[PDB]
């Protein structure tokens, strides 16, 4: 029990930042849009439809005043209205892209780096650091995502959606209870990838991963002496770099559906490369 | 040139705070 | 079973499929909720624990909004649902119009006469509309794309005059020949304030009358219809005594938080 | 007086 005190003070920074740039309540995501009250074109379609399943979630809306508005999506009945929730999509995930963005320029080793290596780090991690923040808002009990007012509910077994690589990670990342230090420390590392494209100071970069892992697995052993927690580290970077194949099969996906029917905002064309 | 490319990203990450 | 009765229900029969829009498929661009004072304020939260219905909006595409509305919680909540209630009625109120308007009978009576009638009425034929649309087994209203669900409390609900007056006229299973002939008698009340000829609009309304016992008389076997022109008349004076309460209603929610549309404000006396 | 006090009710009636 004893961590340096060059840890704590990167831990303390780091927890710093994810207060002063996640809105945990979403208070401030507003005026977002809301779904309206040949033969190898073909194949394309067939594919983005394909692509479209596991996504499917219901959506509600809780009102100050105690008021509730629910959606529920149509059946895929071959067409467009597969794309009815897309606009919302694009809303909520470049919120959450400028809560990441804050999240980096507040990190004082990011802000050293240059300005190029900023933007690829980034573009590389976006996804990612999404993902680990969506799952502190995700109820493993209700298959639903608690953001603020905003809910966003599985569509109703376990194997099937457990098939569906994102969906998995979102229940086995919650069932291993992370402390908001953890999370943190898993989005420190992800952000700082050597090995993203584009990525000049790939030996600061690479050094800095390091010292945040190292920081990440003391932190574990200070904390976690339950025999519940055994290898906690190791599975957690085992998940990471997980979500960074989730991370390209989802990229893929998006420019998929981009390609039949564009929906991506502009700050995400820049983020995935539209 | 990712600064060029990314006009957005630039701007955002000039406004700091 | 005259001939000139059967001329009568054929108009009237007319005028109903001219101008109900039964999949109100016409009705869009609505708004829907968003996404001594003392005294007067207490009355008209009392006012609108009354007026609460979920909302269902089914989509072309086959997707669902659902609207659950907020509890009584203080203040500028209960009003949510005022500006579709608006709006729905409004459009209800010109069916309603278009009804009386395509009636030879009506035509023929001056045209103060013709308001009269409107005014006094417009809220009766409404409802005698949507009953047509009431879906017993659900407690709906299946409006097309728009179904209005009761929210039920904790033999409750038979405790609101309006929601027992629907499920009360929906047990005797009319035709549509009774149900046009049940807004005939009423849009011809002699007795509404305002009326001048009161004597030919009560010769009218008796005509309407004759014709729909008459109609029971010989399209209804025996026994069990002994007495249903009886029920249907004794409905229509309980459904006028609604619409006086439901009227005395409106004007207080209107007078601390105005919400009628103009064609409203003309049609229930609001300045 | 009456029809002065329902222009739209008026307007309605008369088309
Ligand atoms: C494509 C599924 N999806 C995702 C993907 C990238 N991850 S997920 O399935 O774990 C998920 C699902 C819902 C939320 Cl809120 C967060 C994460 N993020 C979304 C945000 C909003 C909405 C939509 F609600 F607009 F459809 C759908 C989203
Ligand atoms: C206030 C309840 N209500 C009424 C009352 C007077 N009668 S009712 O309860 O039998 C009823 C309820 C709902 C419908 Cl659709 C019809 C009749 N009429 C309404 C018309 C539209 C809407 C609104 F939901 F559109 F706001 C609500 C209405």
């Amino acid at each position: 029990q004893g961590l340096t005190e060059e840890q704590r003070m990167m831990i303390r920074e780091l927890m710093d930042a994810q207060m002063k740039t996640f809105d945990t309540t979403f208070s401030h995501f507003k005026n977002f849009r809301l779904p309206g009250v040949s033969r190898e074109e073909a194949a394309k379609w067939s594919q983005v439809r394909k692509d479209l399943c596991s996504l499917k979630v219901s959506l509600q809306l809780r009102g100050e005043d105690g008021s509730v508005w629910n959606y529920k999506p149509p059946a895929d009945s071959g067409g467009k209205e597969i794309f009815s929730l897309l606009p919302h999509m694009a809303d909520m995930s470049t919120y959450m892209f400028k809560g990441i963005i804050s999240f980096a320029k507040v990190i004082s080793y990011f802000r050293d780096l240059p300005i190029e290596d900023q933007i690829s780090l980034l573009k590389g991690a976006a996804f990612e650091l999404c993902q680990l923040r969506f799952n502190t808002v995700f109820n493993a009990e209700t298959g639903t995502w608690e953001c603020g007012r905003l809910s966003y509910c599985l569509e109703d077994g376990f194997q099937q959606l457990l098939l569906e690589p994102m969906l998995k990670f979102h229940y086995m990342l919650k069932k291993l209870q992370l402390h908001e230090e953890e999370y943190v420390l898993m989005q420190a590392i992800s952000l700082f990838s050597p090995d993203r494209p584009g990525v000049l100071q790939h030996r600061v970069v690479d050094q800095l991963q390091e010292q945040f892992a190292i920081t990440l697995k003391s932190y574990i052993e200070c904390n976690r002496p339950q025999p519940a927690h055994r290898f906690l580290f190791l599975k957690i970077m085992a998940m990471l770099t997980e979500l960074r194949s989730i991370n390209a099969q989802h990229t893929q996906r998006l420019l998929r559906i981009q390609d039949i029917h564009p929906f991506a905002t502009p700050l995400m064309q820049e983020l995935f490369g539209i | 040139s990712l600064t060029e490319r990314h006009k957005i990203l630039h701007r955002l990450l000039q406004e700091g705070s």
